[PDB]
């Protein structure tokens, strides 16, 4: 724990292992981490006090890749680790799992809980986005995935037509009827209707980081550039359009969020470049602006609860903070070596 | 006279397995 | 299930078939540039009568 | 030509010419037809 | 030895003395003893079939009584309903096959 | 009345239906072209299977190899055989963390190449749908090629 | 060709048959649960009433 502005640091011994993963619900000052070995007690701890708080124990065997506190601190969702892969929701103060679900393939790569809506939380994987609603009867709690449905590469939606029932076309009346095109060597099972061409494995959209709008909205970030809207209700997607005015000579058409943070007038977004941009969005298009510059390509980013402060994180451990309306703006909270000490 | 002979692709779980034509040119007509 | 259970009943009776037929007086057109039978049909020469 | 003997396939509702439930026995007065060419004989019968 | 010692029956050719026909034989690979046995294996299977029970050409749909080769051991074209059923109307009519090309092949060696 | 006849001789030829064995030749000839064009389509799909063959076997050979460095940190209780190659107090707590840690991408290197494998077999049954749908072609297109040819014959 | 063409039309209808099977099953255990949460909430209802 270090302190931003007297530049203290205050070492919270895991006496067993590594820590795993970390999270945080600021309104109740809880932290919450994984400990990285046998049993994966979420260890949630009182600041400034250190004070273990509970220990919630599922049948978790490793970790958990994500740990997300709702916005009213009730309840902390948990993404497990390997080699379960199960989406628990747990009461933390009465340290309960009102529901569970093993999804077995997919790796969360972000999740998130709707701010002004705990029973819908977002993962993002590489391949799927999911929007999860946690439908309650009495006590008994149950997770109710919804896999979103993303463009392709180049931002057109693909049109799926039935793979086990073809629609009717002509019937060449020599040679057969039209058979669905898994018949005429017959894989029997699950495999014929997994089947797909692999001619026709038309690659989809690189969901990257996802963040909430006031509106119940998903901002989504693409490896090829795209910025995408998810509903949480009706999960309707629309590829945002750059808004390209006309300056020449620049090789920055091409910006891939890393993340995307909600600000009041946009998203502050993240690339490769080191370079953090707004993104001033109006209905269906988006325009770009160059907000900060750092050495260093930028891993996370987030803001303050009064969202004035800009924790900025960089990909060797570098942590900058942008205080807004501040001189000067940009603050090394920690300078980073290369970690790997050696002798 | 051969454009492309015969080959045979199998599966990997299935023996299930494509054979292609025995092309050759096509004739004087 | 019903429906594909109706369907696998129906394609298992319908079964792609080999007729022979002769060109005796046959009206058939394109017979002699493209391959597909699909309008011919084997009907009574009475028909046609 | 026409006495030439040819292969003319035809799948099994293709058979309209069909008589006690199955393909006869002879072929003599049975005929291959066109489909949209037997329906312009029957519509030509009205259009008359 | 991939080319010669696969063919029984070599691809060879007959050329007129006078006129440009040329006649070629049916360029038979070895009939295995796989081959033979399930001949032998189907012919009394629908032997006892034809005796349990105990045409035109069209609709067996196959003109293959032209050259001799006894295909009332086929199964009906409407009858052909399992999977079963249709494998052993394969290896029939690749029998027939073969049973044809050796008609011609007596015929072209003659 | 009546209907275009070939037959009847009270019935005569109309001289542009007069079919000449120059007709007849051109007709083999578009047939041929069909016959050869759709037999080179389909030849050319299946050289693009066995290329994807080599592919996806490559990429089961990459898989593997990261199936041995995976299971060289795992414990041997708790393997999982390799899928066949195709053919053209706290130290016991995180060690045995890696062991299942080691398990789980063990796992999912598993259901990855039996994704794969079954996607190419299913690519093999695709193009084997194709496959008969179009041999039942090529059959009538010789068929009706001797019908033609012997049409040429006697014209 | 048209032979070996029937025998397997059979064997993708049965792959469907199959994977429709499966989702029955696990749409009634889903259904179970359901039914379970909601006979459970009549009697908490009643007595928070």
């Amino acid at each position: 724990f270090i302190n931003i502005e007297t530049k203290k640091k205050t070492v919270l011994q895991c006496s067993n292992g590594i820590v795993g993963v970390m999270a945080t619900n600021i309104p109740c000052e809880v932290v919450a981490f994984s400990d990285r070995k046998l049993k994966p007690l979420i260890y949630v701890y009182s600041f400034p006090g250190l004070t273990r708080r509970t220990k919630l124990k599922g049948n978790i065997l490793l970790d958990y890749t994500l740990l997300s506190f709702s916005y009213c601190g009730t309840y902390l969702a948990s993404y497990s680790s390997l080699p379960e892969f199960e989406l628990a929701l747990w009461n933390w103060e009465s340290s309960i799992i009102l529901c569970k679900k093993s999804q077995p393939g997919m790796d969360v790569n972000q999740m998130s809980f709707n701010p002004m809506n705990w029973r819908q939380l977002c993962l993002s994987s590489p391949s799927t986005v999911s929007v999860w609603t946690i439908e309650r009867s009495n006590q008994e709690h149950c997770f109710r995935a919804r896999s979103v449905k993303l463009p392709l590469e180049d931002g057109s939606f693909f049109n799926e037509t039935d793979v086990v029932f073809p629609q009717s076309l002509p019937k060449d009346l020599i040679y057969g009827p039209v058979l669905p095109l898994s018949a005429i060597a017959g894989l029997v099972g699950k495999e014929a209707e997994t089947f797909r061409p692999k001619d026709d494995l038309y690659p989809l959209l690189h969901p990257t980081m996802h963040c909430w709008t006031p509106t119940s909205d998903l901002y989504i970030g693409c490896e090829e550039g795209h910025l995408l809207m998810i509903n949480g209700d009706t999960l309707q997607v629309t590829v945002l359009n750059k808004i390209e005015e006309e300056s020449p000579l620049d090789r920055r058409n091409f910006i891939s969020p890393v993340t995307l943070v909600y600000q009041k007038e946009g998203v502050l977004a993240s690339g490769i470049d080191g370079f953090v941009y707004s993104f001033i969005i109006k209905d269906r298009s988006y325009m770009i602006e160059d907000f900060l510059e750092i050495e260093r390509p930028v891993e996370h980013m987030t803001f303050s609860p009064n969202y004035t402060v800009l924790l900025i994180q960089t990909d060797k451990g570098s942590v900058y903070i942008y205080t807004f309306g501040k001189e000067p703006t940009l603050n090394k909270v920690l300078d980073a070596c290369d970690g790997k000490f050696q002798a | 006279p051969l454009e492309s002979d015969t080959i045979v692709v199998h599966a990997i779980l299935s023996d299930h397995k494509i054979s292609s034509y025995r092309l050759v040119q096509p004739s004087k007509y | 299930l019903i429906l594909l259970q109706e369907e696998k009943v129906r394609f298992q009776l319908n079964l792609t078939i080999q007729i022979l037929l002769k060109q005796g007086q046959v009206e058939l057109e394109n017979f002699q540039l493209v391959l597909e039978y699909s309008d011919a049909i084997l009907i009574n020469k009475n028909i046609i009568e | 030509l026409n006495e030439l003997l040819v292969v003319i396939p035809l799948k099994l509702h293709q058979i309209e010419y069909v008589v006690f439930g199955e393909i006869p026995s002879d072929l003599s007065g049975t005929l291959v037809f066109s489909n949209h060419a037997l329906r312009r004989l029957q519509e030509r019968i009205h259009e008359l | 030895e991939e080319c010669w010692n696969s063919m029984a029956v070599k691809g060879r050719a007959l050329k007129c003395f006078h006129i440009p026909c040329v006649v070629e034989n049916f360029p038979m690979k070895a009939r295995t003893v796989e081959e033979l046995k399930e001949l032998e294996r189907v012919l009394q299977q629908k032997k006892i079939e034809a005796e349990c029970l105990k045409l035109p050409n069209y609709l067996l749909g196959s003109l293959s009584t032209d050259f001799g080769v006894d295909t009332s051991l086929l199964s009906s074209q409407l009858e052909l309903h399992s999977r079963e059923e249709k494998i052993n109307q394969i290896i029939l009519l690749k029998d027939i096959i073969y049973k044809v090309k050796t008609v011609f092949n007596n015929e072209f060696d003659a | 009345g009546d209907f275009n006849l070939k037959t009847a001789p009270d019935y005569k030829i109309p001289e542009h239906m007069r079919i000449n064995a120059a007709k007849k030749e051109e007709e083999l000839g578009h047939l041929d072209s069909l016959v050869h064009g759709n037999k080179r389509h389909m030849n050319k799909c299946i050289l693009s299977l066995r290329d994807l063959k080599v592919a996806v076997v490559e990429e089961i050979q990459c898989l593997v190899q990261e199936l041995k460095n995976i299971q060289s940190t795992l414990h041997i209780s708790k393997h999982i055989p390799i899928p066949k190659i195709p053919q053209i107090d706290v130290e016991l707590e995180i060690m045995k963390r890696d062991e299942i840690k080691h398990v789980y991408m063990q796992q999912y290197l598993v259901n990855r190449i039996k994704e794969l494998v079954v996607t190419f077999d299913a690519e093999l049954r695709l193009l084997r749908h194709q496959k008969l749908k179009l041999d039942t072609q090529m059959k009538l297109s010789d068929l009706h090629h001797v019908t033609l040819f012997q049409e040429i014959l006697l014209l | 060709s048209n032979l070996a063409f029937s025998l397997l039309l059979d064997e993708e209808l049965s792959s469907r048959e199959k994977f429709l099977n499966n989702y029955l099953t696990r749409k009634q255990h889903e259904k179970s649960q359901t039914s379970e949460a909601v006979r459970k909430s009549r009697e908490d209802l009643d007595v928070c009433k």
